[PDB]
């Protein structure tokens, strides 16, 4: 599954500033899907690859942004 | 309300140095990019540079690489641009501004800086 | 090559109450990711949407913003003099960000 990083808390995306590849994105979205996640920059936000198919990703059903 | 104040700004020679500051206020800092653009009077607008959450991403303007650094320190809820080697055409009012993801979403009210002989 | 942005008209002269149509044309697709800014004389730029179409929030129903690619409008319904200002777009697919050289709304 693929989706935009997003705040658990907040709603909100995850901005990163150098688009395409990027071990920001990367990281962050590691840290939230696990260590199988991939992830880079599109369009200015953080978009997490390799995720398993139940993960939540943005937008929150409850939470806006 | 989410604001911005930046400060800073002045006159100095070609050559010369400024530090700018922005202080956020009615947001939580910490969880948002923040970015330095810039305005010449009576023109148009140029993003300048700017800085991830948690200082993980940072870039600048082709223009200003090299010459410019960004940081924020998060318990003061501050972002600062350290401007080195200032040159004429860096004049301009300089915002800081509140990253949305793509758009800047929230700016302050400028502070004027001046390179001159 | 940066994203080249063409706001026409440089200048539209409309009364108070009427309708103004601005246009932004992206030299190539910025997809739906383009945002409009309103710059009223002596502040600072105002986000009024995001995404071609999100309103940012306080900006009032009047103002709707649409389009997509390359072809994009920001329509203000019915002019309040304060809309009279000057309106920029921004495209944020590719880097460097660019922005529009803007389109002043004033008086007729």
């Amino acid at each position: 599954k693929e989706g935009y990083l997003v705040d658990k808390n907040t709603g909100c995306k995850y901005e990163c500033l150098k688009l395409g590849d990027n071990d920001y994105c990367l990281r962050e979205c590691k840290q939230q899907y696990g260590k199988g996640a991939g992830g880079y920059c599109y369009a200015f936000a953080c978009w997490c690859t390799h995720l398993y198919e139940q993960a939540i990703v943005w937008p929150l059903p409850n939470k806006r942004c | 309300e989410v604001q911005l104040v930046e400060s800073g700004g002045g006159l100095v020679q070609p050559g010369g140095s400024l530090r700018l500051s922005c202080t956020g206020s009615g947001f939580t800092f910490d969880n948002y990019a923040m970015h330095w653009l810039r305005q010449v009077p009576g023109e148009g607008l140029e993003w300048v540079s700017g800085i991830s959450r948690s200082s993980g991403d940072i870039d600048y303007a082709d223009s200003v690489k090299g010459r410019f650094t960004i940081s924020r320190d998060d318990a003061k809820k501050t972002l600062s641009l350290q401007m080195n080697s200032l040159r004429a055409e860096d004049t301009a009012v300089y915002y800081c501004a509140r990253g949305g993801v793509g758009s800047f979403d929230t700016w302050g009210q400028g502070t004027m800086v001046t390179v001159s002989s | 090559s940066e994203i080249v942005l063409t706001q026409s008209p440089a200048t539209l002269s409309v009364s108070p109450g009427e309708r103004a149509t601005l246009s932004c044309r992206a030299s190539q697709s910025v997809r739906s990711y383009l945002a409009w800014y309103q710059q009223k004389p002596g502040q600072a730029p105002r986000l009024l949407f995001s995404d071609a179409s999100n309103r940012a929030t306080g900006i009032p129903a009047r103002f709707t913003g649409s389009g997509s690619g390359t072809d994009f409008t920001l329509t203000i319904s019915s002019l309040e003099p304060e809309d009279f200002a000057i309106y920029y777009c921004q495209q944020y697919r590719y880097s460097p960000r660019t922005f529009g050289q803007g389109t002043k709304v004033e008086i007729k």
